[PDB]
């Protein structure tokens, strides 16, 4: 049951600072290093530094020297991670990893850690429903689906009927123009259960902490 | 420091084929190579550590070999769960350094995308805003045409494509063409038509519907 | 009248050689070699040799061989307010002998440990190993902890040195009666290879002075044939010349030839002293300081094979084998080396009593200088029996080694080593380098090897006599004084205070040269400038 929480996605302008949690669990704490691996949109993935839990012995990357600053907790076993002078460059994924002494390998990693560097406004999304018509020919399946449009940053989130069911649904990758990313779902279910049960898509915004549940209605 | 090089950044498969990823160091590395497996949207997971040995709470269909700088990972039986993009890391010297990462794709037979046509809500009409959305779903491969048609002629502006990533069950990608257009341009048009292109068939699916409350 | 000279040649010229060659040559040049620059350490090494080490070590030579005198009773007929120096140098031995000698202790409770047919440092289950002892010939796919420790780092942490059982610098006794024993026998071993005089310190060298170079042979063919071998030699040499841009790695290779030849201390002067006054100081300096390199030359071969494939049986990154830089380079890691070798019990004997054999002939000089000065300064008011004498020093010695046996003994090895002996030693030496070559005159100088060798020192040596070498031991004193190095060792820091300690311990050593020259100062009745006369020129 070795767990590892890590904090949530952070939109933060240029110059300034941020820091990153991670929460450890289902192990000794105190017998294995804390590790940091950057991952930038499309990219490989980067090591940044580990950490010695049982004294606060650090070991960074030459690459990130003064760029990171690992810290630790051993009261509630939690690892921090802070990145100072934000550019457009640390806009990307951050993991937190646990690593052994030897063999130096990465065996539970952290969900992950979306950061984003920029001025642009906290956007709401626009939640547009997307409901078929009423003179299509209505097969074996129906396909519905729900649209996103305008926010920021690429924080978002649309569920189906709190994860019950979702076998046939396909979500579509943000697109960003002019600062503001949109989106779109989509879900192909039976004609034995459309418009007779209830069908609502949740779109929820995080980074503006913005829930907006929209039924689909032929 | 060290480099570990990944020659190809995309190798494609079947289900069922012998797959095999190289990782090239930049010095001698002996035994310390690890394989760790990321799916789309999660995070890394370790596969094998020092060359050949495998994890705990790792399938048996996954292998390692390799023994100096060039180094290969193995895979025996491809399932559709094991669409994921495949690293490789040396630990050895300080820093610990990844290689460029092979999106291991999964190959096989056509099929024919479902294409289904969408009009603007009430919604979005009560904002000031009309998209007709076009979306392709279940097919394969990746490169398929996509062509607008507002009234007959073939719409170009407003029009974006988006792929997602290949599908973990049957292997079928999926797009959407989104055309977003004004209020007081949606209201002067009536059956609005958007149709693909693709290699199943040489005729391009023809979607169409009615402004006149459907 | 006179007094005695030596049996042959050779016996001094090995003595010396025996001197100069010493642990540090075995364990200290390979890693600082290979961590600034590899190979290219090679270049500022010499450099620092020729310009530094080469012109002290010789100009060292020279005078003991000229004058016959002491450390104390030379200065005396040079310069005699500068006469507290051949004291503080004796002040200073009392120091450098309280932990030099507990080494070889260590090495002999090694020696002795290691006449068992299955060696105690290979397995864990001993009466001093804990849960994190890990083996090999174990079970496989372990893998490392951060508690997790190894049975030859155990034994060397809980069991010989028995660190566990002291906090620090703070509560470090009680003592450990094993090593007293041992550091006994050693005390015992040195005493009847002086005490007899120069006639058995130059008799006994012979064999404390060529094993060394038979076990670093053996170990070295050992370490060849040893696979993955190549791994340690490559980061040994691997050229890294960006190092040579840092201004440390010069006043690095500076220290490190200073230390690795040893002048102005006074033990080359009472060397000197007993030879023919017609014979060369030339040929034989250069010989024997070539040696020293060369032999730490190839024992960072000798070093760097066995842990080249220690780093082939681990996962490479030869530093991470090599990270500790001290005994623990050699206690631990090449132990365990060997322990995973076959007749690894001759290996490990071969190893140990050639460490007891590479520190014994360094303790017989460096105690000889001392013992041949104070003689001469007191002569027969002293001198009556030479045993009474040595047995006086070498016990003196073993009472002032006490707080070294201690549990928390390394703490006050490398405290004393580092803060306390070392800026003390270098500058003394600087007080002798610019004494003779400002005070007594360089040009005499060159007029007394004139008449010795037949013939004037060339300009290239009275040039490096002038300037070179003051500045040479100027440019480390400044350096350690104006950054001393943090301390860590078994992880554990070292107090913010430590420092002041070993400054204190420090001072305390030549606070009678100022004294001394305070002491002729106001005791030479006239002006002061007659008697700053009186103590610049030489006795009538
Ligand atoms: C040999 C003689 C002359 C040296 C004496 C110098 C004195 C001032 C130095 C030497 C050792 C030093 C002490 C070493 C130990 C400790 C214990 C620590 O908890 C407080 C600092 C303290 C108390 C230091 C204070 C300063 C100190 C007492
Ligand atoms: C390795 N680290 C840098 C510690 C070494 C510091 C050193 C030292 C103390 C005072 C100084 F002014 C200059 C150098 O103490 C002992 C010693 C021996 C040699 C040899 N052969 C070389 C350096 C030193
Ligand atoms: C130099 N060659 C390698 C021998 C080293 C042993 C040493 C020495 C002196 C007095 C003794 F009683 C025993 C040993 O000789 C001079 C010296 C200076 C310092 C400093 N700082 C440290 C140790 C010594
Ligand atoms: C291993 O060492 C750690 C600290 O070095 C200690 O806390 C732990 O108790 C040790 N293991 C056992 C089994 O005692
Ligand atoms: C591999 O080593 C780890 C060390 O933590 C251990 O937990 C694990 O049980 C080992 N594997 C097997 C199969 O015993
Ligand atoms: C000749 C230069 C002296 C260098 C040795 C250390 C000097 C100490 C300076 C004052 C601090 C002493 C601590 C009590
Ligand atoms: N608590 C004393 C620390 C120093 C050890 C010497 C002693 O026990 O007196
Ligand atoms: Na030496
Ligand atoms: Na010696």
């Amino acid at each position: 049951e070795v767990q590892l929480q890590q904090s949530g996605p952070e939109l933060v302008k240029p110059g300034a600072s941020v820091k990153i949690s991670c929460k450890a669990s289902g192990y000794t704490f105190t017998d294995y290093y804390m590790n940091w691996v950057k991952q930038s949109h499309g990219k490989s993935l980067e090591w940044i530094g580990n950490i010695n839990p049982n004294n606060g012995g650090t070991s960074y990357n030459q690459k990130f020297k003064g760029k990171a600053t690992l810290t630790v907790d051993k009261s509630s076993t939690t690892a921090y991670m802070e990145l100072r002078s934000l550019t457009s460059e640390d806009s990307a994924v951050y993991y937190c990893t646990r690593s052994p002494v030897r063999p130096y390998y990465f065996d539970y990693w952290g969900q992950g850690t979306t950061l984003t560097v920029s001025s642009a406004k906290t956007t709401p999304p626009s939640v547009y429903p997307l409901a078929p018509g009423c003179g299509d020919t209505t097969g074996s399946s129906v396909t519905l689906g729900c649209l996103v449009k305008g926010y920021f940053p690429e924080s978002v989130t649309v569920t189906w009927n709190s994860g019950s069911l979702s076998s046939s649904v396909h979500t579509f990758p943000a697109l960003l123009q002019s600062g503001l990313y949109t989106m779109s779902s989509s879900v192909t279910v039976p004609s034995s259960t459309w418009p007779s049960q209830t069908v609502t898509c949740s779109v929820a915004h995080p980074a503006s902490s913005t829930t907006v549940d929209k039924k689909l209605e032929p | 420091d060290i480099v570990m090089t990944q020659s190809h950044k995309f190798m494609s498969t079947s289900v069922g084929d012998r797959v095999s990823i190289t990782c090239k160091a930049s010095q001698d590395v002996s035994t310390a190579v690890a394989w760790y497996q990321q799916k789309p949207g999660q995070s890394p997971k370790l596969l094998i550590y020092s060359a050949s040995y495998r994890y705990t709470g790792v399938p048996d269909r996954f292998t390692g070999s390799g023994s100096g700088t060039d180094f290969t990972f193995t895979i025996s039986s491809v399932q559709a769960e094991d669409l994921a993009v495949y690293y490789c890391q040396q630990h050895y010297s300080i820093p610990r350094t990844f290689g460029g990462g092979t999106k291991l794709e999964i190959k096989r037979a056509d099929a024919a995308p479902t294409v289904s046509i969408f009009p603007p809500s009430s919604e979005q009409l009560t904002s000031g805003g009309a998209s007709v959305v076009c979306f392709l779903n279940n097919f394969y491969p990746k490169d398929i045409n996509v062509k607008w048609k507002i009234d007959g002629s073939e719409r170009q502006n407003g029009v974006l494509n988006s792929w997602t990533d290949q599908d973990s069950k049957d292997s079928t990608y999926s797009m959407s063409s989104t055309l977003t257009l004004t209020k007081d341009e949606y209201e002067r048009h009536n059956s609005y038509t958007c149709e693909a292109t693709h290699k199943t068939s040489t005729s391009p699916i023809v979607k169409s519907f009615n402004r006149n409350e459907c | 009248g006179e007094r005695e000279t030596w049996g042959k040649k050779v016996d001094f010229l090995l003595s010396v050689i025996g001197y100069a060659v010493d642990l540090g040559n075995v364990w200290r040049f390979p890693y600082i070699c290979a961590q600034n620059g590899g190979g290219a350490f090679l270049l500022p090494y010499t450099i620092m040799a020729i310009f530094g080490g080469i012109p002290l070590f010789y100009m060292e030579l020279a005078l003991g061989q000229y004058h016959r005198n002491g450390c104390i009773s030379i200065w005396r007929k040079i310069c005699p307010i500068f006469k507290g120096i051949g004291y503080a140098i004796c002040i200073i031995a009392f120091y450098i002998a309280s932990y030099y000698n507990t080494i070889m202790a260590w090495a002999l409770y090694y020696l002795i440990s290691s006449f068992t047919d299955q060696l105690p440092w290979t397995s864990c289950k001993n009466s001093w190993n804990t849960g994190n002892c890990t083996n090999y010939f174990s079970e496989d796919n372990i893998t490392w902890t951060l508690h997790s420790t190894s049975p030859a780092e155990e034994f060397y942490t809980r069991h010989v040195l028995q660190i566990h059982r002291s906090k620090g610098l703070q509560d470090l006794g009680g003592i450990s009666w094993q090593l007293a024993l041992c550091i006994m026998l050693i005390f015992t071993v040195i005493y009847f290879s002086i005490w007899k005089g120069v006639k058995t310190s130059g008799k006994v060298v012979w064999v404390t002075a060529t094993f060394p170079y038979i076990a670093l042979s053996v170990l070295l063919v050992r370490g060849a044939t040893l696979p993955g071998a190549w791994r340690g030699v490559l980061f040994y040499l691997k050229p890294n010349w960006q190092k040579l841009l840092e201004t440390g790695v010069w006043i690095d290779a500076a220290a490190q030839i200073f230390f690795s030849l040893g002048p102005g201390f006074g033990v080359l002067l009472a060397f000197a002293s007993y030879n023919k006054f017609n014979n060369n100081c030339y040929q034989d300096a250069l010989v024997t300081s070539v040696v020293n390199c060369m032999t730490s030359f190839v024992s960072g071969f000798v070093i760097f094979t066995v842990l080249g494939y220690m780093a082939e049986m681990r996962n490479e990154d030869v530093s991470e084998v090599a990270k500790d830089a001290g005994p623990s380079l050699l206690f631990i890691t090449y132990a365990e080396a060997i322990a995973n070798m076959p007749a690894s019990t001759f290996f490990a004997i071969i190893f140990f009593l050639m460490l007891i054999t590479l520190g014994l002939d360094s303790s017989f000089a460096g105690l000889e200088g001392v013992i041949t000065a104070v003689l001469d300064e007191f002569p027969h008011v002293w001198a009556k029996r030479r045993e009474r004498f040595v047995l006086a020093v070498v016990i003196t010695c073993f009472f002032g080694s006490l707080v070294t046996l201690t549990f928390g003994g390394a703490y006050v090895v490398k405290l004393l080593e580092e803060y306390a002996t070392g800026p003390a030693v270098l500058t003394v030496a600087l007080i002798e380098a610019v004494a003779v070559s400002w005070f007594y005159g360089i040009t005499q100088f060159c007029r007394d090897v004139k008449e010795m060798l037949g013939f004037s020192p060339g300009w290239f040596w009275r040039i490096c006599w002038v300037a070179i070498s003051p500045l040479f031991l100027l440019f480390i004193i400044a350096s350690f004084l104006m950054s001393p190095p943090q301390l860590r060792l078994f992880q554990y820091n070292y107090p913010y205070w430590s420092i002041i300690l070993g400054y204190a311990i420090g001072t305390s050593s030549f606070i009678c040269i100022p004294t001394y020259i305070a002491y002729r100062l106001i005791i030479t009745p006239g002006t002061f400038k007659e008697r700053i006369i009186k103590s610049i020129t030489p006795e009538t």
